[PDB]
């Protein structure tokens, strides 16, 4: 209080019915434009001859609105198909798809009505206020080889925690929050704690 | 001023690249800035050297919800023309 | 039509519009023509580089990124790609040149080689190749001490992958 | 000689042979022709359009 | 009477030109849908794991 790839259809659609239309003022090479002139002035045998040519023209001008027509409902047609999936894929479900549902995370989305469209409302998760830190690939301890069961380990400077890899929420390294496999000696980069 | 779209005339040839405002071609936009109307070629955006090394990581510490909307047209008018009475 | 000459001109009058919607088509089909282009290459916001000193963990991208040397700036896979593909008539130029085409690429390489998935969703937070390996091994389903054991096999893999799309082009 | 059209006539750097008369191109529009009296031979480029 | 032979070649003129500007009407349908495929696929393929 925009919508301008609906305001491209109506337009598109009233500049071609404006040149149907006044296509009917044409004469094609015949002596008048308007039919009742030909008929009134003119007698059935050279009538037939200028008629013929308004026929002629006036043919095409509506068959060339009429294929301009067909090209254009199937451009509305994939539209129509693309806004079907993402009414199945954003509103009743959540997409994991990159993009197909906004800029972000997906989380969720809301229809509205538009005059011959639809409008999305899509709700994302966007990361905000990163940190640096120093990582590692596994950790060494007791000659063994320890990896995160889900998260990331991170040093602050002195300290070695884990955490979930999109939002910093540090904790303890544990025999609970990590799995063992191997030794610490093939993998590049483990450091010791 | 020569472009590769062709002679322009009236437009000054500024040194600065803003985003494309009226696209001329072949690389040249043109904007009314300050009063006049100028002819640039187009940025492609700010530039940016990720802090890269092979023992350092990014993690984040706060969130924000965003709600954007997306339009999609689904139908047109239904017309018809009598071939005859046209 | 006519090519210049009165007569035919003033005949043609009497056939209404045809042209006038004739030019119309070829306009609308002209400009989508530059909305193609831009939906496909112009999905960073940033212009991303690589840093100078590229160690990814053994995985080695020369090929695939772009090279000073060479002309508009085009890595070494896009020059084998550009090398191998009147009368009232004219061609309008595209928007985008070649050289901010391949501009939009590198961005778009180097966004992904150094920050992963994380700079299509917000700002890039780098990450080191080896462990955005780890974490795409993850995502298929496999463990991660599967990639961190194989790390120059499949370092080897890879670098000897890319090396024979370069001979098949 | 009845070879009839419109443009910018400049030098060129042909050799036609010695029966031949103009030249055409791809597409078939003539491109260069031969004069009758100097027996040299032109470039045809049509005059500048847009 | 050069007005009625005139006309055969417009009316033949016109006829071809629009069949030109049909053609390319129906191939530029399909680079669209070949570029939407694209722009999905930088989305998914390149800024993604699918
Ligand atoms: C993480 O550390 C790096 C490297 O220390 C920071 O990169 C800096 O980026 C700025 C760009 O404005 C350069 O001018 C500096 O030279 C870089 N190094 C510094 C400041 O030491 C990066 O900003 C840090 N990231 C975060 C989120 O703080
Ligand atoms: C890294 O984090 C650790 C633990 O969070 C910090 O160590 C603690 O710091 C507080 C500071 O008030 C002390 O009271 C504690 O005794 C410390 N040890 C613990 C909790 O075991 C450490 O200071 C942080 N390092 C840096 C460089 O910020
Ligand atoms: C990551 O990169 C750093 C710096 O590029 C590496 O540190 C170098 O390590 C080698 C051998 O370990 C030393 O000879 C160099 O002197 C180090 N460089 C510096 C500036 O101290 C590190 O080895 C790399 N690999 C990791 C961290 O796994
Ligand atoms: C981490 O600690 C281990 C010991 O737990 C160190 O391993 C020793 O390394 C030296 C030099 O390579 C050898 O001479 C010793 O025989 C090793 N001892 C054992 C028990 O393995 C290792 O060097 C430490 N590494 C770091 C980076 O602190
Ligand atoms: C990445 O691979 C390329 C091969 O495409 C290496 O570059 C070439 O290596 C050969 C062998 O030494 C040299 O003869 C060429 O002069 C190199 N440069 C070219 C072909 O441009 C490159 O060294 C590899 N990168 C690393 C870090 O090993
Ligand atoms: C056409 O006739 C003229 C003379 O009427 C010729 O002109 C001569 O050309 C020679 C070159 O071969 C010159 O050395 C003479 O000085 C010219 N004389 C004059 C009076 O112009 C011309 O060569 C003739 N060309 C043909 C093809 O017949
Ligand atoms: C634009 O910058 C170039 C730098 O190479 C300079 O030669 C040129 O004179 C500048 N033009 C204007 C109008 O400042």
């Amino acid at each position: 209080s925009a919508l301008g790839k609906l305001q491209d259809v109506v337009n598109q659609n009233a500049q071609a019915l404006n040149t149907l239309v006044k296509q009917l003022s044409s004469n094609f090479g015949a002596i008048s434009s308007v039919l009742n002139d030909i008929l009134s002035r003119l007698d059935p045998p050279e009538a037939e001859v200028q008629i013929d040519r308004l026929i002629t023209g006036r043919l095409q001008s509506l068959q060339t609105y009429v294929t301009q027509q067909l090209i254009r409902a199937a451009e509305i047609r994939a539209s129509a198909n693309l806004a079907a999936t993402k009414m199945s894929e954003c509103v009743l479900g959540q997409s994991k798809r990159v993009d197909f549902c906004g800029k972000g995370y997906h989380l969720m989305s809301f229809p509205q009505s538009a005059p011959h469209g639809v409008v999305f409302l899509h709700v994302t998760y966007v990361p905000a206020q990163e940190k640096n830190f120093t990582t590692a690939p596994a950790i060494c301890h007791d000659g063994k080889a320890h990896f995160p069961r889900e998260g990331v380990f991170v040093s602050n400077g002195t300290h070695w925690f884990v955490t979930q890899r999109n939002f910093y929420e540090p904790q303890i390294i544990t025999t609970d929050n990590t799995f063992v496999s191997g030794n610490c000696d093939v993998v590049i980069g483990i450091v010791n704690n | 001023f020569q472009t590769r779209a062709g002679c322009l005339i009236g437009a000054e040839h500024v040194n600065n690249s803003y985003e494309c405002d009226i696209p001329i071609g072949a690389g040249i936009c043109a904007s009314y800035q300050t009063q006049s109307i100028i002819a640039y070629t187009m940025s492609l955006g700010a530039e940016n050297s990720v802090a890269y090394s092979n023992n350092s990581i990014a993690i984040p510490t706060n969130f924000t919800i965003s709600v954007t909307t997306e339009i999609l047209p689904v139908s047109m008018t239904k017309t018809s023309v009598d071939c005859t009475m046209y | 039509i006519c090519g210049d000459s009165t007569e035919c001109s003033n005949l043609l009058l009497q056939y209404g519009s045809f042209c006038t919607q004739l030019n119309r088509a070829l306009t609308g089909i002209a400009v989508e023509q530059d909305k193609n282009t831009q939906e496909v290459f112009a999905q960073v916001k940033q212009i991303y580089k690589t840093p100078p000193i590229k160690d990814f963990g053994g995985f080695n991208f020369s090929q695939i990124l772009p090279d000073p040397s060479k002309p508009s700036k085009r890595s070494f896979i896009e020059d084998l790609l550009f090398n191998k593909v009147f009368n009232g008539l004219t061609v309008l130029p595209p928007l985008l040149t070649d050289e901010m085409i391949a501009q939009y690429t590198s961005a778009l390489l180097a966004g992904t080689i150094t920050s992963g998935w994380t700079f299509g969703a917000g700002a890039a937070l780098q990450i080191p190749f080896a462990m955005q390996m780890a974490y795409r091994f993850n995502g298929i389903g496999v463990t991660q001490n599967v990639l961190y054991e194989n790390q120059k096999l499949i370092a080897n893999q890879f670098n000897s992958a890319i090396g024979k799309i370069q001979d098949s082009l | 000689n009845g070879l009839t059209g419109t443009g910018v006539l400049t030098e060129s750097n042909k050799k036609f042979l010695p029966f031949q008369q103009f030249g055409r191109d791809i597409a078939d529009t003539t491109d260069a022709v031969r004069d009758p009296q100097t027996l040299e031979i032109l470039d045809i480029t049509p005059c500048s359009f847009g």
